[PDB]
């Protein structure tokens, strides 16, 4: 049949909800501060620079968006579910081995029971204050006064 | 009708004879439903007796307009740009005569594609790109192509909206059915955040864009695709990065400025399309208002308060059906829309709001007519819309005794007079001219009416003309000229091309159009305001709501009884306002080439297109061919073996469409039936003829041939006419 | 900071003088004309006290009070006021 696309007050929302979650590691720059030593800046103007750089370069970046973004929908169907993803192999009894199962979190369960000495002393919350990481970066790529500055100060 | 559902088909209604009231269309077969289906096919009192809906489609099938406009102005955007001449024309302006469209040199053709400007073969242009095209804070031909593309986006999208109502599942009541905000946001932010959005990409890119082209280069000798962000350091040529003043308020010193605006008025020397050191100013000085008004609201309350004694009881109550209209809602709008479209006609020719206006005479007055037509053929339709009102769209009468009611209260009355203003006018209105033919003729003018015989005396001067270009010494601050150059006192050196406007004086040959106008706009109205008015009941048909706004004529009796209605007083009305601006065109063009258009060289000694004819010779409505008519389109009765050619080549077509029209105009009806069947019988012995019943035309629809034909006939002539003295000399 | 820093509290000579003289000339509202200088409802001398309009409209000449001289032509004369 025809593929479906439900809209009702919210899901616009709860994929809304999700969209802000995978750009809140999206974020990138300080959620993985390693990841830029100089690399939120795609490639100042005077800026930096005393390109954008060296560089990471290249072609083939639609290619993997899209190739990717061919995946996205996949774990969006497969799991739609009657289970048989693990094809296992024709012959062959020895295939006990798992692995996991289906995962959210520590993995296959969550796992290795035993526990609570020291760490020690819902989950929109876990969403929320990452746009108030997000958006933040959004005005400081042009977080500048220039002619002037800090105000402030 | 199934087929079948209600509820329990996808499967769609293609095949099975008809559908548009009952005993419709009805197995037995004929014509007059085939052009039924196209007219009226828009509506409501079909499609169902219940509003919901209809909102539901009116809301849809408008969005493809937008998206229309948007396909249009795309080919538009795409053709004034790689079938160039602005590139070409822009280092080169002065002096190149612009085009976008070309042939493809099939059969004939090629004729009409005659050297244009920066070296190419072409056909010319009255419709001015080229110059909003100025703005460009930027230039370059395949960028006008992401301009086009972007158009081709707002649309496909601002299309999809389209698919994404009526046919999918809709809104409902409620939402248009509440009303309360709907202005509140359309002028607050859009009328604001455009306007205010132009502001900000009207300084930013524009004005330094053309600050420093009014001089020379050529372009990319300028203007950078990005170069203005952050970098506001050319913003330097142009006023200060503020200094040292934060957010306006006053702790500021001037010592020397005053931010851009610097208000202007007058006209470039150089480019005379206005300042636009003012354009940002005027434009966000605009957006403020509507940026602070936008914020009424929540509704009846402000009309539901000022009655009086003979005033509008139900001015308390001016409609609670004012959600529940449209055909209300929109006959009001079209007399505004309308009305406020031809105040553009002349706010633009007195005062140019783009670069290169004037000087270029024939691209905007082109202009001045289109615009002109529908600040017309808009209104008209604002009454007709009002009578269909008047007839039918309510349920029941639920409206009741108040302000229309009242007027109609009175209405053998309102239109009684009016009436007598319209003979007194006429009489003083052009018997007026006539006197000069029937007295010129006998030849006697001390006895006219000429702007010299009857007392006048060498000036017209003191009105208000002349307390305009002299305000500028009120409460007024100033800046050199006026506000409309057009205006009596001072100043002259306006382009070194050609010209553009100077004073434009008065007195009569001015006076008495002026006048003509009057009766003319006048007699024009009293035939759409008494139909609307008596839209539904009269003593000479009170049974006369019984059908709809249209129907033919009631019948042989009563004497007459055949015009009537006010689908055919929007009929004659239409006939009468083609007139209405039909003779308006034939006014603005006269003088503004008999003065005004005309031109410098040393000692400026001016030289118009006409050392001023219509002096003593318009007077004459003879002049009126004489002077115009048979002086004028000696260009178009020489276009022969041109570039333009194709308007000598319309004028003969289009002043036969017309001269076609009076046959579906003048006619019977039957006649064409008794005709219609010596016909269908010459055809039934061959066997050659029966099926779908082949029929005469409908009465209306006979009307409806005609009128539309009278007037793309009777219209283009002039289009033609036009477009050939203002192309070549003018 | 600049002069546009004893500018920033000016934020509050316009703002302030706007809002702060904001309520009270929507608060009794639901009224439209009328007041005490006509239809009945009455007294007098004429008065006297009554804010918003009063007292921020008059601010304005305020924040000129301090900063006067000191601005203008810059210091004269030997300490104005005779004390120490
Ligand atoms: C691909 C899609 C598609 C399909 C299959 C349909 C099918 C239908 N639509 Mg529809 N519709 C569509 C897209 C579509 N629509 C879009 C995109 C819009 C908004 C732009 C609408 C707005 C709309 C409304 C308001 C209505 C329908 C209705 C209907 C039903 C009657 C259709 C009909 O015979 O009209 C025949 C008309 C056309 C095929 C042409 C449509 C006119 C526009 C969009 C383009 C033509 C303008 C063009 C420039 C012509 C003038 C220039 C000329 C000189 C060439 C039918 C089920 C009607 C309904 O529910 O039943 C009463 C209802 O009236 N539609
Ligand atoms: C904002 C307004 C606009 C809108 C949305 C409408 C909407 C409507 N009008 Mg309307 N109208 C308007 C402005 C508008 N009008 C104006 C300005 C006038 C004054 C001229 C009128 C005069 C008018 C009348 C007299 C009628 C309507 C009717 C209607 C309804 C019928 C629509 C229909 O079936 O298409 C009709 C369109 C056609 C059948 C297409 C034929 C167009 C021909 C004449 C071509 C025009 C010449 C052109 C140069 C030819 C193309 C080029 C060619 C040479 C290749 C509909 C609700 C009718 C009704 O009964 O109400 C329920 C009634 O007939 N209108
Ligand atoms: C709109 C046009 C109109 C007007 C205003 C005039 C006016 C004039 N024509 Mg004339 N004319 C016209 C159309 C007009 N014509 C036409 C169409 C033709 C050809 C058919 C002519 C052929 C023609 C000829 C051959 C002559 C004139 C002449 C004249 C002049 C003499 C009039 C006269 O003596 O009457 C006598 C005047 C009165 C009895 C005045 C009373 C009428 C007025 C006051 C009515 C006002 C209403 C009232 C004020 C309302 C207020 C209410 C009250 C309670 C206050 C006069 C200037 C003659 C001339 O030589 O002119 C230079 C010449 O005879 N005309
Ligand atoms: C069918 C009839 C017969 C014929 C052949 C004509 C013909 C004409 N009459 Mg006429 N007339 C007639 C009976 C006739 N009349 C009757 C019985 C009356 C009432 C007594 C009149 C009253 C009358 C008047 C008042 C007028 C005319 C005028 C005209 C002429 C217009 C000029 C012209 O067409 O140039 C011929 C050249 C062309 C047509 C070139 C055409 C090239 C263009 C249009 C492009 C090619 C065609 C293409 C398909 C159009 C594009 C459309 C596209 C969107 C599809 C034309 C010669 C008018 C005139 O000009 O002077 C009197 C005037 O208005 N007639
Ligand atoms: C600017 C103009 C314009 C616009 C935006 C519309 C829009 C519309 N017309 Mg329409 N129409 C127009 C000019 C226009 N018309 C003219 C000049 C006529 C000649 C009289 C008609 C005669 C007409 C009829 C008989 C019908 C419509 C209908 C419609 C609606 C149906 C949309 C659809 O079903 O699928 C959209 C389909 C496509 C985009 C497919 C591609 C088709 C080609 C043309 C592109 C839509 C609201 C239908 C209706 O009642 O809805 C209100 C009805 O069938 N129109
Ligand atoms: C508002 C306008 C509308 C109109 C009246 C035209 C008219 C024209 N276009 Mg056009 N066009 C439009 C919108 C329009 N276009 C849009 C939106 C696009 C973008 C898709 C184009 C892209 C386009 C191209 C690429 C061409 C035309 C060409 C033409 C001319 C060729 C005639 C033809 O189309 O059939 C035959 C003709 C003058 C052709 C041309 O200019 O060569 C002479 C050229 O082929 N157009
Ligand atoms: C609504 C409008 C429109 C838009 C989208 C922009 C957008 C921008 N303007 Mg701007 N501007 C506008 C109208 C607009 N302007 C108008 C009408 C004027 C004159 C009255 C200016 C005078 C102006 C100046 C002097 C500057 C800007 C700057 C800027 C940039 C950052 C600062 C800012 O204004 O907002 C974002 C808010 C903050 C960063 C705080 C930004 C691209 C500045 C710039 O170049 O980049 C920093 C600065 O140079 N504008
Ligand atoms: C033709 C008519 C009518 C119109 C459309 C205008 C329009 C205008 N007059 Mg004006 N005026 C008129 C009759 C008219 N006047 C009459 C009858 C008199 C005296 C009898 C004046 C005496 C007058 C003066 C003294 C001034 C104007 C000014 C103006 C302009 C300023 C805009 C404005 O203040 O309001 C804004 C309205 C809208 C935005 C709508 C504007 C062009 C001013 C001007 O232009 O001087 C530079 C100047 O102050 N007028
Ligand atoms: C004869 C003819 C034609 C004619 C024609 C004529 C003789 C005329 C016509 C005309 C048309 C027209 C005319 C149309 C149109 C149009 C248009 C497009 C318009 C536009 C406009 C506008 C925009 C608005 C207003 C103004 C104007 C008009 C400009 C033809 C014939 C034939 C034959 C043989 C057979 C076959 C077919 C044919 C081939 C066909
Ligand atoms: C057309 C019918 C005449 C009725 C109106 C005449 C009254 C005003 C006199 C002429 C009006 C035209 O105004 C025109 O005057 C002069 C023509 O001699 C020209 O004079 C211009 O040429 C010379 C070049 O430096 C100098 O004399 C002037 O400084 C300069 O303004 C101007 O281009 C224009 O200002
Ligand atoms: C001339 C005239 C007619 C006769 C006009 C007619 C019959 C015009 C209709 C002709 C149609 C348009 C011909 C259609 C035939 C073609 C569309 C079929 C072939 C398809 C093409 C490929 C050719 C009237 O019916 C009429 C009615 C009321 C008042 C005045 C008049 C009037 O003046």
């Amino acid at each position: 049949s025809d593929p479906e696309g439900t809209g009702g007050f919210i899901e616009p929302k709860w994929l809304a909800y999700g969209e802000i979650i995978n750009g809140r590691y999206a974020m990138l720059g300080a959620v993985g501060a390693i990841a830029p030593e100089i690399l939120g800046k795609a490639g100042w103007f005077r800026t930096g620079f005393i390109y954008n750089y060296w560089a990471d370069s290249y072609t083939l970046f639609v290619f993997e968006m899209a190739l990717m973004g061919f995946a996205e929908h996949r774990r969006f169907q497969d799991w739609a579910k009657p289970g048989s993803m693990g094809k296992q192999y024709f012959l062959g009894l020895e295939k006990g081995l798992g692995g996991s199962g289906e995962p959210a979190y520590p993995g296959g369960p969550f796992f290795n029971p035993l526990g609570f000495g020291k760490d020690e002393k819902k989950l929109k919350e876990v969403k929320n204050g990452r746009l108030a990481m997000l958006a933040i970066l959004g005005y400081f790529v042009q977080a500048l006064v220039t002619g002037v500055g800090p105000y402030q100060n | 009708l199934v087929d079948r559902d209600p509820i329990k088909t996808s499967f769609e209604q293609w095949a099975k004879p008809g559908h548009f009231s009952r005993t419709i269309a009805k197995g037995p077969d004929t014509t007059t439903w085939i052009w039924n289906l196209h007219a009226d096919a828009h509506d409501f009192d079909s499609h169902t007796s219940d509003l919901e809906e209809i909102s539901r489609k009116v809301f849809s099938a408008h969005f493809g307009q937008l998206s229309i406009i948007f396909l249009w102005l795309s080919g538009m955007y795409f053709h004034g740009a790689r079938f160039s001449n602005y590139e070409a024309w822009l280092n080169d302006p002065t002096h190149i005569g612009p085009s976008a469209q070309v042939v493809w040199p099939i059969v004939g053709q090629e004729i009409l594609n005659g050297d244009v400007g920066g070296g190419f073969r072409g056909i010319q242009i009255t419709s001015g790109f080229f110059q909003i095209w100025r703005a460009s804070g930027i230039t370059s031909e395949l960028q006008l192509y992401c301009t086009a593309i972007g158009a081709l986006v707002f649309a496909g999208l601002m299309l999809f909206a389209g698919w994404f109502h009526y046919h999918k599942a809709a809104p409902k009541l409620a939402w248009f059915q509440d009303v309360e905000s709907m202005l509140n946001h359309h002028l607050a932010g859009l009328l604001g955040l455009g306007s205010l959005s132009w502001a900000r990409h009207q300084v930013h890119v524009s004005l330094p864009i053309n600050q420093f082209l009014n001089a020379g280069v050529d372009p990319k000798e300028i203007p950078l695709p990005h170069e203005f962000i952050l970098n506001r350091d050319l913003l330097a040529q142009l006023y200060p990065s503020f200094a040292e003043g934060a957010t306006p308020f006053f702790t500021l010193n001037w010592s020397k400025y005053a931010d851009f605006l610097t208000f202007r008025g007058g006209l470039d020397p150089l480019t005379g399309g206005l300042w636009l050191t003012d354009i940002a100013h005027h434009h966000l000085a605009i957006a403020i208002l509507f940026l602070i008004a936008g914020h009424m609201y929540r509704i009846k309350d402000i009309l539901e308060a000022h009655k009086g004694p003979f005033t509008g009881q139900g001015h308390k109550g001016l409609y609670e059906i004012l959600t529940t209209s449209w055909h209300a809602q929109l006959s009001i709008n079209l007399a505004m829309l309308g009305s406020l479209t031809i105040v553009v006609a002349q706010h633009m020719y007195s005062m140019p709001p783009y670069p290169y206006l004037a000087t270029d005479y024939a691209t905007q007055l082109s202009l001045f007519t289109h615009h002109m037509w529908i600040g017309g053929f808009l209104i008209v339709g604002a009454a007709a819309h009002a009578a269909i009102f008047m007839v039918r769209d309510y349920d029941p009468t639920t409206r009741y005794n108040d302000l229309l009611d009242r007027v109609l209260r009175h209405r053998d009355a309102i239109i009684s007079h009016l009436n007598w203003v319209c003979i007194f006018l006429g009489f003083h209105s052009f018997g007026l001219y006539i006197h000069n033919d029937t007295m010129s003729a006998l030849g006697r003018p001390q006895d006219m009416f000429s702007d010299t015989a009857i007392q006048l005396q060498p000036v017209f001067a003191q009105w208000i003309q002349n307390t305009h270009a002299l305000a500028p010494g009120t409460t007024a601050p100033g800046a050199t000229a006026s506000t409309s150059l057009t205006w009596g006192g001072g100043d002259l050196v306006a382009v070194g091309n050609k010209v553009a406007l100077l004073p434009i004086p008065l007195g009569t040959a001015d006076f008495l159009v002026h006048h003509i106008h009057a009766f003319t706009i006048h007699v024009t109205v009293l035939i759409l305001l008494k139909g609307v008015l008596f839209a539904r009941s009269s003593r000479l048909i009170p049974d006369k709501a019984n059908l709809g706004f249209r129907f033919p004529c009631d019948g042989p009796g009563r004497g007459g009884t055949c015009q009537v209605s006010a689908w055919d007083h929007v009929f004659l009305g239409l006939f009468w306002m083609y007139n209405s601006i039909s003779v308006v065109i034939f006014h603005f063009s006269w003088k503004m080439q008999s003065d005004v258009w005309g031109t410098i060289n040393d000692q400026g000694v001016v030289t118009h297109i006409t050392a001023g004819n219509f002096a003593q010779s318009s007077i004459t409505i003879n002049g009126w061919l004489r002077d115009f008519l048979w002086a004028q389109a000696s260009q178009v009765i020489q276009s022969y073996g041109s570039s333009l050619s194709a308007y000598g080549l319309f004028f003969l077509g289009a002043h036969f469409v017309w001269a076609f029209s009076l046959m579906f105009l003048f006619s019977g009806r039957g006649y064409w039936q008794e005709l219609i069947e010596s016909i269908v019988w010459a055809h039934n012995k061959l066997k050659v003829a029966p099926a779908t019943q082949p029929r005469a035309l409908s009465i209306v629809q006979g009307r409806a041939v005609g009128v539309t034909h009278y007037l793309l006939g009777g219209i283009a002539t002039t289009w033609a006419f036009f477009l050939a003295r203002i192309i070549a000399v003018g | 900071d600049y002069i546009g820093s004893s500018t920033n509290l000016i934020m509050v000579t316009t703002t302030t003088l706007m809002l702060f003289a904001g309520r009270f000339g929507l608060a009794p509202s639901a009224n439209r004309k009328a007041t005490a200088g006509l239809k009945l409802e009455a007294r007098e001398s004429g008065l006297q006290t009554g804010d918003p309009a009063g007292f921020t409209l008059a601010d304005t000449l305020a924040c000129g009070a301090v900063g006067h001289i000191m601005g203008v032509g810059i210091v004269l004369g030997l300490k104005n006021t005779g004390v120490l």
